[PDB]
RNA sequence: AAGGGUGCUUGACUGUGAGACAUACAGGUCGAACAGGUGAGAAAUCAGGUCAUAGUGAUCCGGUGGUCCAGUAUGGAAUGG
RNA sequence: AAAUCCAGGUACGGGUGAAGACACCCGUUAGGCGCAACGGGACGGAAAGACCCCGUGAAGCUUUACUGUAGCUUAAUAUUG
RNA sequence: UUGUGGUAGACGAGCGUUGUAUUGGAGUUGAAGUCAAAGCGUGAGCAUUGGUGGAUCCAAUACAAGUGAGAAUGCCGGCA
RNA sequence: UUCUCGCAGUCAGACAGUGGGGGAUAAGCUUCAUUGUCAAGAGGGGAAGAGCCCAGAUCAUUAAAUAAGGUCCCCAAAAUA
RNA sequence: AGGGGUGAAAUUCCAAUCGAAAUCCGUGAUAGCUGGUUCUCGUCGAAAUAGCUUUAAGGCUAGCGUGAGAUCACAAAUAAG
RNA sequence: GUGUAGUGGCGAGCGAAAGCGGAACAGGCCAAACUUAUCAUUAGAUAGGGGUUGUAGGGCUUGCAAUGUGGACUUGAAAACGAUAGAAGAAGCUGUUGGAAAGCAGCGCGCAAAAGGGUGAUAGCCCCGUAUUUGAAAUUGUUUUCAUACCUAGCGAGAUCCCUGAGUAGCUCGGAAAACGUUAUUUUGAGUGAAUCUGCCCAGACCAUUGGGUAAGCCUAAAUACUAAUUAGUGACCGAUAGCGAAACAGUACCGUGAGGGAAAGGUGAAAAGAACCCAGAGAUGGGAGUGAAAUAGAUUCUGAAACCAUAUGCCUACAACGUGUCAGAGCACAUUAAUGUGUGAUGGCGUGCGUUUUGAAGUAUGAGCCGGCGAGUUAUGAUAGCAAGCGUUAGUUAACCAGGAGAUGGGGAGCUGUAGCGAAAGCGAGUUUUAAAAGAGCGUUUGUUUGUUAUUAUAGACCCGAAACGGGUUGAGCUAGUC
RNA sequence: AGUUACUAAGGGCUUAUGGUGGAUGCCUUGGCACUAAUAGGCGAUGAAGGACGUGUUAACCUGCGAUAAGCUUC
């Protein structure tokens, strides 16, 4: 009984070469180097996820420093007064008020700044 | 079961085969469960049994056991056990009887021997080549009795 | 498969598997052993577990 | 005192050996207690070599002494155990 | 045609690192692509280092290494009185 | 409720290829092969449609293996 | 982590702290004892670093609080005295 | 004519090959030494140590892993005395 | 029987002979005695009769009973069963898709034929065949019957006489065969050398008793070993890198002085109906025409993958430090297995390949130019362990072989494991070994077997590839070295 | 003075097509391993194996042997 490969090992390979669709020349056509691409583009896709994550906040705790900073509020304060105030909000949706609603941001910011904490 | 769907119990047949050459996913590839490198991964194979690497082996260590009877065998012989034969529906227990039952075979003519010391509660009546003192005294103990054949 | 020669002759088997086996260092040089020493190799005595699956496999 | 001297002796015994130390194995070390027959001592007790730790070499092979085992048809012998 | 060739879109300085980096960190420089040159580097290419060591590897050679043997020589015995 | 990094290694559960045995089914109104596409799965993998192709193939339960290729200065053929 | 049975792999280790030997209180040296990491372990700090510090990655989330470390710009985050 | 030939002697020559031709056979010689060994997922997960070894790039046993079973406390761990 | 007794630098290893169960079965014939005839009868030679042995046989002399049964046997005659060519051999139309029906559907029919091949697709009834019934002038094979040659025949008595295989059996010195590494048995290179049924050899040195058997002469069917070839057939065997090296004109082309080494390469279409003719061209050829269902089936001839080379719609790219990707992200262009869609990616953040072997590789260590195919844990016989099934407490299970489809299986109980252990052993026995011991201690005072599957292991080449080598046979002095 | 598109010598990505190539799939006057029978040899009356020749027929293959792609008989 002689088993013969044959639509075995293409389908498997041409999966490969599928994902590696948009490489650049030899990364694409042949079935090894698409194989290694499509591992370390994995890798890369796994790591930049929890990068993503981060990389978000880090711009959102930007952007809400500068909209405090033409207020003459540190970001380092206004966390701390929303905090004692027990506002709890994602920097995110701050930082999407002070870019989309500025006065209901504003808002916020009158509150936290005198008004009694609790 | 029919022909179209036939099953066997569960855990019977199948079982885990250990694909050696078989990818890595089965845990089992590239190297094949053999180590790395060494005398035991080469096609060779485990070296001789008993071997110890040199050293002598622990055979060659220790004295050889002595055969007094050098060129013979020992006489084998047919043993009714009393703790047994109890169980065993007969009386008037001789060569022939034994034929019938099948306990010896007929092409043999090994002789007999009776051996044990379990109380019987019928008597029987032996017809043994050899029998023991007290296994003697047991079956006399009842109402049986043993003649030894000469 | 053949049973050693040498494994055999040398260990004796018994009803529950043990394997029995003779003390060494009881052939010459008596004089440069105490009568303690010999007395005690006298007896017999049984493979190690280190070496009963060694045994069990060549016998 | 485990050092020195004196008297009597040969336990520098036989068959063993519960329990432990240390060990890969093989081997090594300590040992209560039992039976036999002794030595010293009035007796209790002690003696299975020395104050303790080195002084030693497996298996195979052959030789020697004893022996309640075998003796290739039987009785021996040879040859073994 | 040829050896070569993991895929390449293939700078320099200091440092780092498997201890001497086109690819890492920090800086500097550089429009895209050829042609003719010369060899700095790519621990450049060709040859599973010939030197050294390892293998209870091989082969050649030597000798009062071991075990044997062709040949040479001596004796008994048969042909043989 | 306690968990789920992992080489050598141990254990368990599955996918896929070819053929055979029992059942059923599709196919010149177009099977296998083969190419493409913006599908489904936790993974081996599995579908739908259209082009080419011209005659065999599929599903289930079991059984037997020349049964799984990325590397061996691997062999052969083709092409850089 | 004790006992019994089946199947293994391992016998080239490295560095950091601590106590020493060899060296010269030299070695990213060599040989030990012990605590850890790497080997077989990603992430954050150390500019870049297998072994140092914080810790232990099941997958997704552009949610929140923190460890070592840090808050003029590169680069997220501070102010008073 | 190859454990041979030839050699005005260099280990020369014996069909571009000679420390002993070329070819076939034993033969799929042997290699403790390199290289390679092909599908997936889940649970767990080492060691680079001791002794012996004509042993040091190998081997055996012990130590560390895994699967099954037993031991519930007298077993094994974490703290205090 | 057993990997048993044994044999082994007692190491690696080697390994019977009895017995038991089966297949087949068959026993015959010479020498010597004694006698006949002939050889200058110095026969010690030739040709005949007689004889073939062991609970001894035969010859010598003397009688009874015999005319048969059987052969491994010669010629013939007759018959039967075959082999080498062959003859006969049943059963269907209509409609539909289609180039074409045999497919599909409707209504039927035959069968001792439903094995197979071809026929424009997939036919029990279209054709050839198959089942079944048959047939040989000639050659040849087996068996049977009849006759015919050759061989083949019992039980006594007395005599006490003769014959029974010689450089032979033994023995010594060196080797060997048997499982034995030389040793009772077998054999022999050298030397020596017996006896004659009250005899000789053997029963593991050897002697005696007992028992077994007749060496030094020959022939012997059957069961057993193998397949180059002929006929029929089969395959959980291969299907052009596979299967024999060879599907083709393969041991060919080719390589070498020679021995020797040794490839690749198959498929048009149902039918060549193989493209008349026209146009361009020197022509091949190409574009039309024509045949065909299909010509993108056109002889380059089934299907036609990737690497590789070109063309084009759309997007981006000439201040730009790049393991070439990933996460965000404008603009541009489209519309899908309708899905928070697809193609490209100005720009921002992060980012030193894959296997191997190493304490540690982005590696200035190693392996791969790319693509496709092939390419490395198997089989046979045993052991242990896990899981599961059958049968069970005088259990369990067969091996060879026979019948049966190249079957499941039935017969076959030869044997194997367990049932009692201890001891070196005789031996004893729920006990036994040690010992004066019963004390003490060691081992025991119970939990089976046959299969299926998996894992490991032993013998085989044993996961695959790789040596320098060694031994045996042949071919080479057309080059070269010497000599003639 | 400031922010600005068109460029594509050439290249990159996606998709479609053409060409080289013969992998995959289907098949086979071919191999392999056997079963049941037959048979187990040919040769000085010239063997096995070859050379040469023979056509109404180019060569090759096959058949045949001066009776030469065949002759006689049943
Ligand atoms: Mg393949
Ligand atoms: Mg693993
Ligand atoms: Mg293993
Ligand atoms: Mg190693
Ligand atoms: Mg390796
Ligand atoms: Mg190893
Ligand atoms: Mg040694
Ligand atoms: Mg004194
Ligand atoms: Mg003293
Ligand atoms: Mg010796
Ligand atoms: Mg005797
Ligand atoms: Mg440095
Ligand atoms: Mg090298
Ligand atoms: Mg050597
Ligand atoms: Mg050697
Ligand atoms: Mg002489
Ligand atoms: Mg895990
Ligand atoms: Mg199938
Ligand atoms: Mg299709
Ligand atoms: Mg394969
Ligand atoms: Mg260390
Ligand atoms: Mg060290
Ligand atoms: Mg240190
Ligand atoms: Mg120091
Ligand atoms: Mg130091
Ligand atoms: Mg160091
Ligand atoms: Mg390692
Ligand atoms: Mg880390
Ligand atoms: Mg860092
Ligand atoms: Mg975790
Ligand atoms: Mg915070
Ligand atoms: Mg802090
Ligand atoms: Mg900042
Ligand atoms: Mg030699
Ligand atoms: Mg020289
Ligand atoms: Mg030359
Ligand atoms: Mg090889
Ligand atoms: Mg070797
Ligand atoms: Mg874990
Ligand atoms: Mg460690
Ligand atoms: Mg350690
Ligand atoms: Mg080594
Ligand atoms: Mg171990
Ligand atoms: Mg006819
Ligand atoms: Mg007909
Ligand atoms: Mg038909
Ligand atoms: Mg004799
Ligand atoms: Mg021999
Ligand atoms: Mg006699
Ligand atoms: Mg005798
Ligand atoms: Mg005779
Ligand atoms: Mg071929
Ligand atoms: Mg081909
Ligand atoms: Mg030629
Ligand atoms: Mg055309
Ligand atoms: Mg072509
Ligand atoms: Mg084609
Ligand atoms: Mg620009
Ligand atoms: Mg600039
Ligand atoms: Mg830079
Ligand atoms: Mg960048
Ligand atoms: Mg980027
Ligand atoms: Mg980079
Ligand atoms: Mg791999
Ligand atoms: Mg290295
Ligand atoms: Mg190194
Ligand atoms: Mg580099
Ligand atoms: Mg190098
Ligand atoms: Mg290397
Ligand atoms: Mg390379
Ligand atoms: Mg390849
Ligand atoms: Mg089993
Ligand atoms: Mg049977
Ligand atoms: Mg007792
Ligand atoms: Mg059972
Ligand atoms: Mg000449
Ligand atoms: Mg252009
Ligand atoms: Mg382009």
């Amino acid at each position: 009984m002689r088993i013969k490969g044959g639509k075995q090992t293409r389908v498997r390979r041409k999966k490969w070469l599928k994902q590696a669709s948009g490489s650049f020349g030899t990364r694409h056509a042949s079935y090894k180097v698409a194989k290694q691409t499509v591992i370390q583009a994995a890798k890369y896709a796994y790591r930049d996820r929890r990068n993503k994550k981060r990389d978000f906040r880090s711009l959102w705790i930007l952007r809400l420093n500068a909209a405090l900073r033409e207020q003459g509020m540190t970001y380092s304060v206004f966390i701390n007064l929303l905090k004692k105030h027990n506002i709890e909000i994602n920097r995110k949706v701050l930082s999407e008020l002070a870019i989309k609603e500025p006065s209901k941001f504003n808002l916020i910011v009158q509150k936290v700044k005198s008004e009694q904490p609790k | 079961m029919e022909l179209n769907q036939l099953k066997s119990v569960p855990k019977a047949r199948n079982h885990k085969t250990k694909t050696l050459g078989r990818g890595h996913g089965s845990g089992l590839g590239k190297t094949s469960g053999r180590g790395q490198k060494g005398q035991k991964a080469r096609k060779s194979g485990l070296t001789r049994p008993g071997f110890e690497g040199g050293q002598t082996p622990l055979y060659r260590r220790l004295p050889k056991f002595g055969n007094a009877r050098k060129g013979f065998l020992k006489q084998e012989w047919v043993v009714l056990n009393l703790n047994k034969i109890a169980k065993l529906k007969l009386d008037k227990i001789n060569r022939a009887s034994l034929i019938e039952k099948q306990v010896i075979s007929a092409k043999s003519q090994l002789p007999i021997k009776l051996i044990g010391h379990t109380k019987l509660e019928k008597p029987l009546h032996f017809e043994v080549h050899k029998v023991s003192k007290q296994a003697l005294k047991a079956v006399e103990n009842a109402n049986g009795s043993v003649k030894l054949l000469e | 498969m053949k049973v050693k020669s040498a494994a055999k002759k040398r260990f004796k088997l018994t009803k529950s598997g043990q394997i029995k086996r003779k003390h060494a260092y009881t052939s010459h040089l008596a004089p440069h052993k105490t009568t303690k020493q010999k007395r005690h190799l006298r007896k017999q005595g049984t493979v190690s577990a280190s070496d009963f699956k060694r045994i069990g496999n060549l016998i």
